[PDB]
């Protein structure tokens, strides 16, 4: 019959979920997103849109912190994006409570994701509406993952996910062969705004602001920092020079 | 189409839209303009108060959080209510527990996470009311404006309600102006109530029609009616 | 959520009916048919046992016949398994009264108990109700031989004579035309059994198709007893009253 | 999350019947056929192991279960529900008599327990009915060998013999001229594999049938001795080659 | 009781004696104080019998599972677990418990956890009635990174006088080898170690 | 009415519409694995697709480490996948920790198997579209196989395969036994039972492996492992140099 | 109570005497301190009598239900680890002083647990108030690789050791032999050396001694 | 302070040839202060017998909760309970109240209705059932009880022997025990009938 994509939890005649596909929808339509593994640490990156100039710049962070390693940066319903953060946070400290030993990052990722798989069980809850970037440094190096609707994610070289997820995977594809030695996190930085700022083009309307923070074992110490200052002008300027 | 997914907030629309939550989005549209606007000293709330008969009173719409905080609202005036109860607790538990003042950023976070409760959960319904928080806190002047999505944003200034984007173009308009009008209140409530009178059209702002809040430097959060923004007028 | 597949078993009809009481006896008018005829020296209960076979042990069969009580008993139309649920709560209920006072629980005491058990599952917590009517059979010192009935509904009343389950139009017209007060047990064992042998849908009234019970004052002694008749206890009467 | 489902999923239709109790019985229906036999001294339960691939191994899996030691199921319908009524009749069996009297439950008491389970799930919030219909086969020193059917509805009934599942009616016909009152065990062994070749099409032997009896005390399959009251099981499965040397003298 | 665990040049080695008590009477004179948590995480036990045997039983389980989900645990994160449950349970449990293990990045590590449920990670440790009477002759004798041998003859003298004074430690001494060469167990008659 | 399509309750045929959707979501990674029991271990193959050139391969997986001794591959979404294999973990620690000695495969499957049928009678739980292979060399019962289904079915082989293309792996494999005429793969190591799953995966599906094609996972007496690109590759020289 | 465990060459041994006691008074002269966990593994039991019985028979029960759901024989350290547990989760308020034994897939067992829930391992054990006099037998007598004979003597020897130097004990000798190979067999009664001698008179009342105020028939028919 | 020697009160059970036999005395009473001389301790469900010293007020609870137990017991079962099984229903009861008991001592008598065999057995107030073969005895006068019995009494006794040998082993314990006493009753059971019959014994 139909109306398989009313409830939740239900399958339709092919197997599929429809209310997750549609929460994918609400990712695909927000801001562009990204996350670069470096040889030493990751860097995310976010497009924020000015949606007007009463927005005090600067003063809308994006990009977050669970427990003092890991980042992460989301596509989709804010809203969402952080009820899942607070969720990684309780899950950290409590990982962190009685092994003593920071969550790695492998096992926060799979943390968020078997709570996210969670919500696509039943039909008394909504699945998430974004789609998730995030990784840090632990006792085996960076990490770098990306959570979907689904409770579906994997590791990720370069990853990206929202509205100009598209020219990303693209620019990232390319990266990827541009640099078969890997890549520093001070270069990541600065490709990242590169990125971020092509990516703006499907969405060339609204005039935006760069976000970029990185976790690296030798430039952070393996602790989350955000980029700003005169790395992040750098990062900025080195973008605004090769869109033209 | 629509009618099919707009039952509940658990459901997503084909187009990945909570319509629930977008209805609910509505009710503050229909409600009655508010402006919020700040310099580097102080932050004003401007609001104007809608009456039922010329028998009844003008309805509230100022509410004080704390000695240094505060908002305005648009929407379903219960909700209201109940949100700025939280954000009392919020700010009082922050004092007791810490002795610190909630900083304005957070509440903002604190009540976005509460918003985003009663709209991935069966059974909860989105808050029908929009909020516009003012706060003087450790790194200064504050302006916020929350949405019952959940989504709270820190702005310089803006309007919400009803005929609402009259005054927002206005502010959006007057920025650079009245975003240094520091040490001097007077000159930002004015500016503040030119920036709402851009909303008008019924009548024009009267003494038991408008509603004034401050909040800065060395001033705590004051809520002004009646002949006490006559000087305004 | 949920909602969406809720029946909502217990709410009026806009003629103020209760949908499920009403359905739940549609249900209970097509099974095997059961008779409660009082008497002055006793009472009677006969049922007819829907469903037979060759095969079908009769010895160990019981499907509409049940001992309550040393002083009560009752014959069941509708979901067996329905029926024993109540049956076993209502053996309890007697054994407690007992335990409390020291004495024998009254007759109606346990049936009102039955009854209100039932019109629970009609006022609320969303399941369906019972697909069971009861004749009582009992005996107190403060009514002598009573004759109960009660149905899905939860209602409950007294009968001199009165049948329950498939054909009782028919039936209870039958014993409206020739019961009179005084008859004696046997009397009433025979206007039994010549009902059913009436509206019986079956070619004759056999006795392995039959249930009998009588609870009579075996006269030497002064006590009330309880007799469930085995299948050639059936079978005998069966001919004496004239059906052979 | 938190179960919502807390109304009834099987109610009363204006015809007065339940839907999905219906319906299971058509499950039931649809599955393979077993039968049940009661001799004057012992009780006799088969069905058919429909391997559902070549290199499954149809021994790892039992359709006929031993409940208490001197009471077993077989049944048709829905395996994986048969299942877990396996277990749950195994457990009731000692939390709801074994635990208070210091004995096993005996055959009707024990089908008792297990029709209201499956009564239950016919009118608790939020669950289905079970798609399974059971034949008991035990013995209880006061009751002697019996033999008894549970439906999905939770009703249950006392057999001489029967048949569920596939070919029931078939079969059924096939006993109600085989049985009398006089078959000693072997005997009804015999009518069992006679019935039970019918309702199969391919290949009949020890290694797609599956048989097992409740009949004399197995001393032998106790595990140790020196309790003179406690004799020995009275269930038994036969084996693969017990039951070929059987079909020889078919 | 007598109990120890020494880090040394190639790992770690946990040591024991084998006496458990009710009053005056040694209910077992064989007993293995030394319990394995992991491959190569292992207790030395002290104290109730039965509050440590539930303790490490536990301790054991949490590690399992943390190991199907994050592969292999730390030294560190399995004196957590144990501290968890000695410090939240302190009122009704009395166990002063040794953690000793190998890892290939820090060699051996040892954690003692004592009655309060405070974690305390040293060179080296000693717990156990038969420990007071050690305190001394093992301050004057332990060594950074000495060798299998000198390590192994360390615990010999040092439990040689804790089962010598302390009537409550007695019968074999049991030590359990922790290194990257695997797991050892050696085992130490009353002849041998009663004459040093 | 046309709701009993949405969830788990009866349909007037006596079936369970949603059952069946969940397995039509088991082939949605359009993978297929085969698991053959050696003379003392037990392999399992399952085919690695990893398209995307921004993936690290070496994250994606649908093999599981459930204890010791347990292996499990999983055929369905790896959402579900993870959610399975968590709690068998978790299963299978308890079980060890309360009975004293490590949970057996096909016990680990019935219980698997029990929870997955209960999703199938509870309305608010929906059923997991996957379906799980268990492999051991059971202390007990020697090299194991046990696979469960979204049904709450379960039953032991002597080898298997699941995935879009089960049927052409299945009648393959139930050649060469038809053949060989014993129950197992006659092969003292594991290297070449690795190697024969292999060849006839190859020879079934019609198609060559390079080192990242698969994924293999190995069982013996207590201990169960996966295989590197490396250990895979050597393993699939060895084919080569046969042919 | 006395009660002990013996390892032999290819099984495992346990016995006990059969005093049951309440202060200084006999409660029961021939009681049986053996229980049946399972077909091959029995446990003895000392302390509170009705405890040693109910854990007893609990774990038992449950062993019997994890059999027939994992379609395995039960195993020793299952009803040892099943039945600490418990004893531990009621902080030794249940008096259970165990000796469980028996053989499984694994090979034979022997342990024993104390009221807290703490277990031992060896291959000769005793626990009870005859528990020192048993042991200072078994501390003279056992030595590894016993024959089945050998080790059921040095148990039984053990136990008497305690019906004799033990006022807790006394009676009976009950054995029970776990052998590898077959079942298990329960000696009921193997020993009873403390038989009443034939009493000096007969007390056999004349009839009519006992005066009677009043009497009647009791109806136990229904 | 012991509760179960408030109120007093002795019970004791036999075997005879193909028979069985119980007996208690008739004292309830306040620590020194008598109060009842017709508080009979032995009950019967059908054809097994229960005979219950200790705290009264126990007493008769759980004579309340046995009649409770058997009726639904025979109305499930279709027979009257077994000795052996009313044995283990006692048990099972009693420990399932093991940190917070009933205060009673319990004695069972009766014969196998199939077997015909007699049987008897006592317990302490959590459960532990001692089923013994010549007698079991509880009350506050279980020492002297046990002297009487062990001296007395003699395998396979009459019926009318039997009674004699109860008889006195009741009275003459009875009469050591300042708590109890005030008459007595005694039952003689066989296949077939019941007798039961009162004593004449001191009333001090
Ligand atoms: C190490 C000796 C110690 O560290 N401390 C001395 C206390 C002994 C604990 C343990 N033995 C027992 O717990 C024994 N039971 C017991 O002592 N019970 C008490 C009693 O006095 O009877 C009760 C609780 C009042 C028994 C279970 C073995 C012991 O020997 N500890 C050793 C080592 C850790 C085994
Ligand atoms: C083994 C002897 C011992 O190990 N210990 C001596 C204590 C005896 C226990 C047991 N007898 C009883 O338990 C008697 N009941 C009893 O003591 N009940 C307590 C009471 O204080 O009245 C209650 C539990 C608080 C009675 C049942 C005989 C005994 O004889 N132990 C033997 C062996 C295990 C039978």
């Amino acid at each position: 019959g139909t109306g398989y994509d009313l409830s939740n939890s239900v399958f339709s005649p092919d197997g599929r979920n429809f209310q997750v596909e549609y929460a994918v929808k609400a990712v695909e339509n927000g801001t562009t997103s990204i996350g670069i593994k470096c040889n030493d640490g990751v860097v995310f990156a976010v497009e924020k849109l000015i949606t007007s100039k009463l927005l005090v710049p600067q003063k809308n962070v994006k990009i977050q912190v669970v427990d003092r390693h890991i980042g992460c940066v989301y596509s989709g319903l804010i809203p969402d994006g952080r009820h899942l953060v607070n969720r990684g946070r309780e899950e950290a400290a409590s990982f962190k409570k009685l092994y003593k030993t920071p969550i790695p990052i492998p096992a926060f990722a799979d943390r968020l994701g078997q709570y996210v798989q969670a919500h696509t069980l039943y039909n008394s809850v909504r699945p998430f509406g974004v789609s998730t970037i995030f990784g840090g440094v632990d006792k085996n190096g960076a990490h770098l993952y990306m959570l979907e609707p689904s409770g579906s994610y994997w590791g990720y070289k370069g990853a990206a996910t929202g509205k100009g997820r598209q020219s990303a995977k693209a620019e990232l594809e390319k990266l990827v062969d541009h640099h078969p030695e890997g890549l520093s996190a001070r270069e990541a930085v600065k490709q990242a705004a590169k990125i971020i700022y092509l990516a703006h083009e499907d969405n060339k309307e609204k005039d935006f602001e760069l976000e970029i923070s990185w976790c690296s074992l030798s430039e952070t110490n393996g602790l989350h920092k955000f980029v700003k200052g005169d790395l992040l002008q750098e990062a900025i300027d080195f973008a605004q020079k090769e869109i033209n | 189409f629509r009618n099919n997914y707009d039952g509940d907030t658990v459901t997503f629309s084909p187009t990945g839209r909570l319509f629930q939550v977008e209805y609910a989005l509505e009710a503050i549209k229909q409600g009655s303009v508010t402006v919020g606007l700040r310099s580097n000293t102080h932050a004003v709330l401007v609001a104007l108060k809608r009456n039922a008969d010329e028998l009844s009173s003008y309805q509230k719409k100022i509410i004080k959080c704390d000695e240094h905080m505060g908002l305005s609202l648009a929407g379903l005036a219960p909700d209201a209510r109940v949100l700025s109860n939280y954000l009392r607790q919020q700010c009082n538990y922050s004092s007791l527990v810490f002795n610190r003042k909630l900083a304005v950023e957070r509440a903002g976070h604190l009540l976005c996470d509460k918003a985003q409760k009663n709209t991935q959960s069966y059974g909860g319904r989105p808050y029908g009311v929009g909020l516009l928080i003012i706060g003087y806190d450790k790194s200064g002047a504050h302006l916020l404006e929350f949405q019952p999505s959940g989504n709270v944003t820190e702005l310089y200034g803006t309007a919400i309600g009803a005929r609402s984007q009259g005054a927002k173009t206005y502010l959006e308009r007057t920025l650079d102006t009245f975003i240094k009008i520091d040490g001097n209140p007077d000159e930002l409530i004015k500016a503040g109530v030119e920036a709402i009178s851009q909303s008008l059209r019924d009548e024009s702002l009267t003494v038991d029609n408008l509603s004034i809040a401050i909040v800065g430097k060395d001033t705590p959060f004051t809520i002004y009616d009646g002949e006490a923004v006559a000087k305004y007028i | 959520g949920s909602r969406r597949y809720d029946s909502r078993t217990t709410i009026f009809s806009p003629e103020g009916r209760l949908y499920q009481v009403e359905y739940a006896l549609e249900s209970i008018s097509h099974a095997g048919t059961a008779i409660g005829i009082m008497a002055s020296d006793g009472i009677v209960l006969a049922a007819e046992r829907k469903v037979t076979s060759t095969l079908l042990e009769q010895d160990t069969s019981t499907e509409k016949l049940y001992k309550l009580n040393d002083k009560i008993a009752v014959a069941v139309a509708g979901l067996t398994a329905d029926a024993e649920i109540l049956i076993n709560t209502a053996r309890i209920h007697a054994q407690n009264y007992l335990k409390t006072y020291n004495e024998d629980i009254p007759v109606e005491i346990l049936v009102r108990r039955l009854s209100d058990i039932k019109q629970g599952y009609t006022q609320h917590g969303g399941l369906r109700p019972f697909g069971v009517s009861f004749i009582y059979a009992g005996y107190d010192d403060r009514y002598g031989y009573q004759l109960y009935t009660s149905n899905p509904s939860g209602n409950y009343t007294g009968w001199k004579a009165i049948s329950v389950g498939a054909n009782t139009s028919a039936a209870q017209t039958l014993l409206q035309m020739d019961y009179k007060d005084d008859m004696k047990v046997d009397d009433a064992i025979e206007l039994a059994l010549k009902t059913l042998s009436k509206t019986t849908d079956s070619s004759a009234l056999t006795y392995d198709r039959l249930e009998f019970a009588t609870i009579r004052k075996g006269a030497n002694d002064g006590e009330v007893y309880q007799k469930i008749f085995k299948p050639q206890e059936i079978k005998d009467i069966l001919v004496k009253t004239g059906i052979t | 999350m938190t179960d919502r489902y807390s109304f009834s999923l099987t109610t009363f239709s204006p015809s007065g019947k339940l839907g999905q109790i219906d319906y299971a019985l058509t499950a039931v229906k649809q599955g393979v056929t077993s039968l049940g036999i009661k001799a004057t001294n012992g009780v006799v339960i088969a069905t058919e192991k429909k391997s559902s691939s070549p290199l499954a191994m149809s021994e790892t899996l039992s359709k006929v279960s031993l409940l208490t030691p001197d009471i077993g199921a077989v049944y048709s319908g829905m395996g994986p529900d048969y299942r877990v009524l396996v277990d749950k009749s195994r457990k009731v069996a000692h939390t709801s008599y074994k635990r208070i009297y210091g004995e096993y439950p005996p055959t009707k008491l024990l089908v008792s327990e297990v029709a209201k389970i499956m009564q239950e799930a016919t009118q608790s919030g939020g669950v289905r009915p079970f798609g399974v219909s059971l034949l008991i086969a035990g013995h209880d020193e006061f009751n002697g060998f019996s033999l008894y059917q549970v439906d999905p509805s939770g009703s249950y009934f006392p057999w001489k013999a029967t048949a569920i599942g596939k070919g029931s009616v078939a079969a059924k016909t096939f006993l109600e001229k085989r049985w009398n009152d006089e078959l000693e065990l072997e005997d009804a062994i015999h009518i069992a594999l006679l019935t039970l070749k019918e309702s199969v099409e391919g290949e009949f032997n020890g290694d797609t049938i599956e048989l097992a009896i409740i009949g004399d005390e197995n001393p032998d399959l106790l595990g140790y001795t020196g309790i003179p009251t406690d004799k020995g099981p009275r269930f038994r499965k036969l084996t693969s080659q017990e039951i070929n040397d059987r079909l020889e003298a078919l | 009781t007598s109990i120890m665990a020494v880090t040394f040049k190639d790992g770690v080695i946990l040591g024991a004696d084998s006496r458990t008590t009710t009053g005056a009477y040694i209910a077992n004179r064989v007993t293995d104080k030394l319990t394995r948590v992991h491959d190569k995480i292992w207790c030395c036990r002290s104290g109730s019998a039965a509050d440590t045997q539930a303790i490490a039983d536990i301790v054991q389980y949490h590690l399992e599972l943390y190991t199907s989900q994050y592969g292999t645990p730390s030294t560190e994160t399995a004196a957590s677990v144990f501290k968890e449950l000695c410090y939240e349970n302190k009122d009704n449990l009395t166990a002063g418990i040794i953690v000793a293990g190998y890892d290939d990045k820090n060699k051996g590590e040892v954690y003692t956890i004592p009655l309060g449920g405070s974690v305390h990670k040293l060179p080296y440790a000693i717990a156990g009635s038969g420990s007071t009477f050690i305190y001394g002759y093992c301050d004057k004798n332990f060594r950074e990174n000495m060798s299998k041998e000198e390590t192994v003859d360390f615990i010999k003298h040092s439990l040689s006088q804790a089962i010598k004074w302390d009537g409550s430690s007695g019968g074999v001494i049991r030590m359990v080898v922790l290194t990257a060469a695997g797991v050892e167990r050696l085992i130490f008659y009353p002849d041998e170690y009663e004459q040093l | 009415a046309g709701y009993d399509r949405h969830i788990t309750i009866f349909s007037p045929e006596g079936r369970l519409y949603q059952v069946e959707y969940a397995f039509k979501a088991t082939n949605q990674t359009n993978i297929n694995s085969l698991a053959v029991r050696g003379k003392d271990c037990t392999v399992v193959i399952s085919q690695k697709k990893v398209p995307d050139k921004l993936l690290d391969p070496t994250t994606v997986s649908y093999i599981f480490c459930i204890s010791r001794t347990i292996g499990m591959v999983v055929n369905g979404p790896i959402p579900d996948a993870r959610n399975a294999a968590l709690r068998a973990k978790a299963e299978a620690a308890e079980f060890r920790y309360k009975y004293g000695y490590d949970m057996p495969c096909d016990v680990l499957a019935k219980r698997m198997a029990n929870l997955s049928q209960i999703y199938t009678q509870r309305a608010y739980m929906r059923p997991l579209g996957v379906i799980l292979t268990f492999v051991s060399v059971d202390e007990e019962l020697g090299p194991s196989i046990y696979k469960t289904d979204p049904a709450g079915y379960y039953v032991g082989y002597k080898a298997t395969a699941t995935g879009p293309k089960q049927q052409e792996i299945t009648t393959n494999l139930e050649n060469h036994f038809k053949k060989s005429k014993i129950d197992h793969i006659n092969e003292e190591s594991w290297e070449k039972v690795v190697e024969f799953a292999i060849t006839h995966m190859i020879d079934a599906l019609g198609t060559e492996f390079s080192k990242n094609d698969l994924e293999v996972g190995v069982a013996t007496k207590d201990k169960f492992f996966t295989l590197s690109a490396e250990n895979i590759e050597e393993r699939l020289v060895a084919i080569a140099e046969q042919d | 109570t006395t009660i002990v465990g013996v390892k032999f060459n290819n099984g495992v041994v346990i016995a006990a005497d059969t005093r049951s006691t309440q202060g200084p008074i006999v409660a029961d002269k021939n009681c049986a301190k053996l229980h049946r966990i399972s077909p091959k593994i029995w446990c003895a039991g000392a302390g509170t009598a009705a405890d040693t019985e109910a854990v007893t028979q609990l774990i038992g029960s449950n062993i019997e239900l994890h059999s027939l759901y994992t379609s395995r024989e039960p195993r020793v350290v299952s009803a040892l680890q099943m039945l600490k547990q418990h004893l531990f989760k009621y902080q030794g308020h249940i008096g259970a002083y165990l000796i469980v034994a028996g053989v499984d897939p694994t090979g034979s067992h022997l342990f024993s647990i104390h009221a807290h829930g703490s277990t031992d391992v060896g291959y000769y054990l005793s626990l009870g108030s005859g528990s020192l006099a048993a042991m200072a037998v078994l501390e003279s007598h056992w030595k590894q690789d016993l024959t089945k004979e050998e080790a059921i003597k040095l148990a039984s020897d053990a136990i008497q050791a305690g019906i004799w130097n033990d006022l807790g004990s006394g009676s009976n000798v009950d054995v029970c032999v776990m052998e590898i190979g077959k079942d298990a067999e329960y000696l009921r009664n193997y020993l009873t050396p403390n038989v009443r001698e034939e009493k000096q008179k007969s007390y056999k009342f004349p009839r009519g001694t006992t005066a009677v105020l009043k009497e009647s028939i009791v109806n136990i028919c229904d | 302070s012991d509760p179960s020697s408030i109120n007093g009160g002795i019970v004791v059970a036999m075997t005879g040839k193909d028979c069985v036999a119980i007996a208690c005395d008739l004292r309830l009473g306040s620590q020194s202060l008598g109060v009842s001389n017709k508080f009979e301790k032995i009950f019967h469900y059908g054809h097994v017998f229960l005979g219950i010293t200790g705290l009264a007020t126990d007493v008769t609870t759980l004579n309340e909760m046995f009649r409770y137990k058997t009726n639904l017991y025979k109305l499930k079962e279709e027979r009257a309970i077994e000795p052996e099984t009313f044995t283990q229903l006692v048990s099972s009861s009693l420990y399932e109240r093991r940190f917070g008991p009933y205060f009673v001592g319990p004695v069972v008598a009766g014969i196998n209705s199939k077997s015909g065999k007699p049987f008897i057995a006592g317990f302490d107030l959590i459960g532990c059932i001692d089923e013994a073969k010549d007698f079991i005895v509880s009350g506050t006068a279980s020492d002297q009880l046990f002297g009487m019995c062990e001296s007395l009494y003699e395998p396979n006794l009459e019926p009318e022997d039997l009674f004699e040998t109860i008889s006195q082993a009741l009275l003459n314990a009875a009469d050591r025990d300042a708590l109890s006493g005030w008459g007595a009753v005694v039952y003689i059971i066989k296949k077939d009938e019941v007798v039961k019959r009162y004593l004449k014994m001191r009333q001090d």
